[PDB]
RNA sequence: CAGAUUGAGAGCUCUUUCUUGAUUUUGUGGGUGGUGGUGCAUGGCCGUUCUUAGUUGGUGGAGUGAUUUGUCUGCUUAAUUGCGAUAACGAACGAGACCUUAACCUACUAAAUAGUGCUGCUAGCAUUUGCUGGUAUAGUCACUUCUUAGAGGGACUAUCGAUUUCAAGUCGAUGGAAGUUUGAGGCAAUAACAGGUCUGUGAUGCCCUUAGACGUUCUGGGCCGCACGCGCGCUACACUGACGGAGCCAGCGAGUAUAAGCCUUGGCCGAGAGGUCUGGGAAAUCUUGUGAAACUCCGUCGUGCUGGGGAUAGAGCAUUGUAAUUGUUGCUCUUCAACGAGGAAUUCCUAGUAAGCGCAAGUCAUCAGCUUGCGUUGAUUACGUCCCUGCCCUUUGUACACACCG
């Protein structure tokens, strides 16, 4: 059937998206999104169903499993797998022209739905407990 | 160096036939595991030896390299009271490889 | 009698256990990967053993 | 016996240095100017480069001989699995090692270091060599020590290239 | 001892002549009509040894960082052990070790 | 900060991100006196406040203010902050963060 | 309904309640006096309730994986010791407690002895716990 | 070498040892009873 | 200074 | 900073003199050209060569630049 | 051997007569070994000036010359790096290029030591064919997206607006994975320091010692010793918190055999620390998803030297090790001190950065409040200046050149 598979990813989380054709069916691990335990955070991946309206995800049905990372950065993950497999069912399985009505929405209130961060940790340096920061100094 | 006749004769007949003599510096060794006799003999034995000019030692890595001189062969034809017939076994002549 | 008393202390799992590879010291010894060489020993040698400096 | 990746790789380059440094202490007076490790089946290929190919082969061969039977004695190996084999380096002017043990041969015959040092600057140059700089430290008959460069040609300094060429 | 499902193990630290071995192999197992898996990159160990530069105790506290990457690669063979082993004399290198395991 | 708001929405009733807003703008001095001193001597000098160092500020002084109220107080810092936000908001000089802004362009009326 | 359809906090308070209810959980003699980790100063406030509701929470979480030992079990639920002035670290908690739960709960059911290691759930085990999901979101 | 000179004959010393040593050795490089025996056979 | 003095 | 280099600033203008009716104002054209023209020894050195090549040839089509 | 002697089952020594047999005992020279001295005799190495941006020759011009210009008024840049002005023109090292690492690739190459969908086989709940699982090294499947790594591609400030000598550049947007040299490092010039190391070297010259040793070894103690001053740090002074339960997410790495014992799951004992029996792993296979800590939820506490804080000490239980006394360390109960946010001064730091928070590796039989890295949560405020401080350049003065330690 129409199954197109995703990730996301953020610091070290990397959250696997496989979105198929159904009844709309959104878990985490497994797991309903209505029950994600970052609860302050719960309206992060609330955002990709609110913006576009709950309308779109009929017919599609997304399993993803998000490991990796922290409590916080595997959030951040599982939005963006959502947000890019919606975007890719589109595209694979649906005309082009509500794709990128799609992407559009998206984009234009928060750049991280689509695009990953590629922000990662700085090295740590010797002479300093660190990557900036330095022992301290006695004269 | 106190060494009995009979370990010192082991440590020739090795000195000998296998002209090269390997040993670990450590000097309670019981065994050079070559020579059956303590490792600290093979030191001192061959250190008289190359103090004499019979052999010569080299060291790296904490390893006795002992090689054993022209002169030596004679030396132990003598002493040890053997046939002329010597070529220990690095002097055999198997010539080399281009 | 003297035998059993010359080098009698046990010299294992200690520090005077182990000794470089080439200098037979004791202190700043490396033992990571079965290595067992002093420190300055190791810098000196690093680069036949075959540890480049890349990062 | 049975030893890990890791610490079987190390042991290979750990063996390594330690045979190096023993044509070193030995063969310094032949020019020694680096050794190759050529692992085979069954054989244990070793590739020797010295300024003189006479002197590790002499006498019918007598020290290659009695100087492969120091690492069978040492190392453990079987007596057929080594196969040690002396090349004559093909351009002496291009070593580095072979010209600074040639140049202790000359300092330690009383040579002056400026007639010694000016014939390694030719010496490698006229190899081919595009840049070379000596660097003599040390005491002489003064009780200061002191340091010379003797520059000749391009030479770079940083970066990876230096470790290239 | 006819057909053997065979495993070759490859390990060294440099990737030119690792993969040219690889390479080689697997050219070799294309012509001949065999049957093959591979190869697998297995993830990199990286050996670092971090130790300090003075060999004395003074001066800024400055560390070497030395490396040593070690890359090992697994190739699966359909073919009979006689006709394997003849392979790996073709692609003999000195700087890769080969282990065969049935 | 989710906890300050229903706060600020039980007391006056009002939209609590709209007092936010007052709260900040109310804040900040629009005046301060920056020191323009010569290698040791005092020379103060009056000039303006940029508008993102007027607003940045406010927010600078409105959190320290409810950090300092909740410290060793039973009252929990989301009220401390609530109480902090209200007051600054309507421009009463009871609450911290008002007596600074105050005191920061009384003295640049010091200086010119 | 299934146990990764209901929250997990909740979920265990509900368990909890039954397995206190049903009675039929046999409670070893020392659950008044012990304190659950070394790492921990103090016994558990719930004194009647604490090793019931410890039951449930290993029980729900053996049910989300695959062959869990005791030893895991001692790592999960230890958190990082007070050292006085020495920094904090992660202790293990005590195995007598996590093994007489997994010990009391095996002849009470739901989970057996697993093959290469490990506590399996049991055929029954999944039969009733996903009963307890359902009276769980009634309300 | 300090003096003015013994550069005057470093250089011109030098020069000549490796200008007479590269092209001899350049020109030189072309070109084109047991043991065992003896202690066992105790007949 | 220093100078081992023996007692025995 | 993004000041390019001496090695990058006559390296370019060597190209402008030499090639200048085969380049244009198109920088992966640029790109592909000087592969076949210089012997670049690394491909960050090519593209740094062919972007400050482009901005020359923009700046030629305005008026006469200098050094070429 | 035995007895005396000795701390000692050291024939060390003394009574004692046995044993071995030219290896060896005494004197001469000569050695040799020294964590003995000299880093103010040295090599090598490292730190520092300084990672600042500086250094050099050919031809030409100036000067008898040593030398100078080139190597500069201005703008710009992280940069002697570029524009430009120009008795200079054209170049080299250093910088930059270079190398490693992190971020992108549904485009190649494959993966049963990685993962997935289907499919066999299989469990629970509603029964609608659905939702969660287990199993799968023969389903002798399909795929490479997540994982790994090799060959490549990709960024060059690309396009467009402003300012500028319309130059080098700079600031904004758009596109973009990435627009601070994309982030971070590695390497790093000409010379030099009486900088530090002969306590890393079977690296060394010289001096000292060399049999009552300053060599080496055994036993015990010390390097921890305590009226005091100082530096690198860890816990804390609470409610943005302590506990008590519950939720439960990483990455960098390491790992053994007849040893002299490695990582250790799983089961069974123990309140704990820990013990025991089996098994896996020389390793993308097993420890390991290292189910880490901060963190989040629900409760107790309620401004109290209080359930903050956990020194000091008493008693008891284990581990390592020949050996724990001057407690190695861990665990249990009790004892519960200063500290109620810290003067004059002073350190580090601009984005996944600071700050917290843990985890691994090094040392390691045992001990990490230490370093080397790694990841989790994750900001405020500049993005400017020469006011302080240090360094660089130019001009200037000089009776200094061993160069102001003159
Ligand atoms: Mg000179
Ligand atoms: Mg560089
Ligand atoms: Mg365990
Ligand atoms: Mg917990
Ligand atoms: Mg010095
Ligand atoms: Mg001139
Ligand atoms: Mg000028
Ligand atoms: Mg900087
Ligand atoms: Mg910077
Ligand atoms: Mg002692
Ligand atoms: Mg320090
Ligand atoms: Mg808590
Ligand atoms: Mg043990
Ligand atoms: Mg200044
Ligand atoms: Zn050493």
């Amino acid at each position: 059937t129409q199954s197109v598979q995703t990730f996301g990813k953020k610091k070290t989380a990397t959250a696997v998206a496989h979105v198929k054709a159904g009844k709309g069916l959104i878990k985490i691990n497994g797991s309903p999104i209505t029950l994600v335990q970052p609860e302050i955070l719960r309206f992060k991946v609330y955002e990709p169903l609110t913006l576009v309206g709950l309308d779109k995800f009929q017919g599609i049905d997304i399993r993803v499993k998000v490991t990796g990372g922290g409590h916080v950065s595997q959030v951040y993950a599982i939005r963006q797998a959502i947000a890019k497999g919606l975007v890719a069912y589109h595209q694979k399985y649906v005309d082009e022209a509500s794709k990128n009505e799609l992407k559009k929405i998206f984009a234009s209130y928060d750049k991280t739905l689509l695009v990953a961060d590629s922000r990662r940790m700085e090295p740590k340096k010797f002479g300093g407990r660190g990557a900036r920061a330095r022992f301290q100094k006695s004269y | 160096m106190l060494i009995p006749k009979e370990d010192r004769k082991k440590i020739h007949q090795y000195l000998f036939q296998e002209g090269v003599v390997v040993a670990k510096k450590d000097f309670n060794q019981p065994k050079h595991d070559e020579i059956d006799t303590r490792n600290l003999f093979v030191i001192k034995a061959l250190q008289s030896l190359t103090s004499k000019g019979y052999v010569k030692t080299q060291f790296s890595w904490q390893y006795y390299y002992y090689t054993l001189t022209d002169e030596g062969v004679e030396f132990l034809r003598t002493e040890l009271n053997i046939p002329e017939g010597i070529l220990p076994l690095t002097r055999l002549k198997n010539a080399p490889a281009e | 009698a003297h035998e059993n008393v010359w080098f009698s202390h046990p010299r294992n799992f200690g520090k005077g256990s182990r000794q470089c590879r080439h200098c037979s010291s004791h202190s700043g010894l490396i033992r990571k990967y079965g290595l067992d060489l002093c420190r300055q020993c190791f810098r000196e040698k690093a680069a036949d053993i075959g540890f480049n400096k890349y990062r | 016996a049975i030893l890990s990746k890791k610490k079987k790789l190390v042991a290979d380059g750990v063996f390594y240095a330690e045979l190096n440094e023993f044509f070193t202490r030995e063969l310094a007076e032949q020019g020694y100017a680096g050794v190759e490790v050529r692992k085979t089946p069954s054989k244990l290929e070793v590739i020797v480069k010295a300024s003189n190919t006479q002197g590790v082969l002499g006498e019918q061969g007598r020290r290659i001989h009695e100087l492969t039977s120091l690492i069978v004695k040492r190392f453990k190996l079987s007596p057929e699995g080594i196969a040690i084999y002396a090349e004559r380096v093909e351009e002496r002017g291009l070593s580095a090692a072979v010209q600074a043990e040639a140049l202790k041969a000359k300092l330690l015959s009383g040579l002056p270091i400026r007639r010694a040092a000016y014939g390694v600057l030719r010496f490698a140059m006229g190899a081919g060599a595009k840049g070379v700089e000596v660097v003599i430290s040390g005491k002489l008959r003064a009780a200061r020590a002191k340091s010379q460069k003797y520059a000749d040609g391009f030479m770079i300094h940083s970066g990876q290239p230096t470790r290239d060429f | 001892q006819q057909i053997h499902k065979i495993r070759i193990t490859l390990t060294s630290t440099k990737v030119k002549q690792l993969e040219n071995v690889s390479a080689n192999i697997i050219r070799n197992a294309a012509q001949y009509n065999i049957v093959k898996k591979g190869p697998v990159r297995m993830p990199t160990k990286v050996l670092k040894i971090t130790t300090r530069k003075t060999p004395n105790g003074e001066g800024s506290k400055t560390w070497d960082a030395y490396e040593m990457r070690i890359h090992k690669r697994v190739i699966d063979l359909q073919a009979p052990a006689s006709t394997v082993k003849r392979i790996t004399q073709i692609t003999i290198e000195p700087g890769v070790d080969v282990e065969v395991t049935i | 900060v989710k906890h300050a708001l229903e706060i600020i929405h039980v007391l006056t009733e009002q939209n609590p991100i709209q007092v936010v807003v007052d709260a900040i703008v109310n804040s900040g001095a629009r005046e301060d006196s920056t020191r323009i001193g010569s290698s040791g001597t005092v020379r103060r000098q009056a000039v303006d406040v940029s508008p993102l160092r007027r607003v940045n500020q406010a927010i600078a002084l409105l959190t320290i203010g409810a950090r300092e109220a909740s410290f060793r107080n039973i009252k929990t810092i989301a009220e401390c902050l609530a109480e902090e936000l209200i007051n600054a908001a309507k421009g009463s000089s009871t609450s911290y963060a008002i007596k600074k802004k105050d005191e920061l362009e009384r003295v640049a009326k010091s200086n010119r | 309904v299934s146990v990764r359809d209901v929250p997990a906090q909740d979920f265990i308070n509900a368990y909890a309640q039954f397995l206190q209810r049903q009675g039929k959980l046999e409670v070893p003699g020392y659950v008044d006096i012990v304190k659950t980790s070394a790492g921990n100063d103090l016994p558990p406030q719930e004194a009647e309730t604490w090793f019931y509701k410890r039951a449930a929470s290993i029980a729900r979480h053996i049910y989300l994986r695959k062959q869990v030992g005791v030893g895991a079990l001692n790592k999960l639920y230890g958190g990082a010791k007070n050292r006085g002035f020495r920094p904090h670290k992660h202790v293990d908690a005590s195995g007598s407690i996590n093994r007489k739960c997994v010990q009391a709960l095996q002849k009470i059911g739901v989970l057996e002895i697993s093959p290469k290691g490990g506590r399996r759930i049991s055929e029954n085990g999944q039969r009733d716990l996903d009963r307890i999901a359902a009276q769980t979101l009634e309300e | 070498g300090q003096s003015d000179k013994r550069e005057l004959e470093g250089e011109v010393e030098g020069t000549e040892d490796a200008e007479a040593e590269l092209e001899a050795e350049a020109e030189e490089n072309d070109e084109s009873y047991l043991a065992e025996l003896e202690l066992s056979k105790q007949e | 200074r220093k100078k081992k003095v023996y007692t025995t | 900073g993004r000041v390019r280099t001496k090695t990058v600033k006559r390296a370019s203008k060597v190209l402008i003199e030499r090639f200048y009716p085969k380049l244009t104002l198109d920088f992966e054209t640029n790109k592909r050209l000087t592969s076949e023209i210089a012997v670049i020894q690394s491909k960050r050195l090519r593209n740094k060569i062919a972007g400050y090549t482009t901005h020359l040839m923009k700046r030629i089509q305005k008026g006469p630049v200098r050094g070429i």
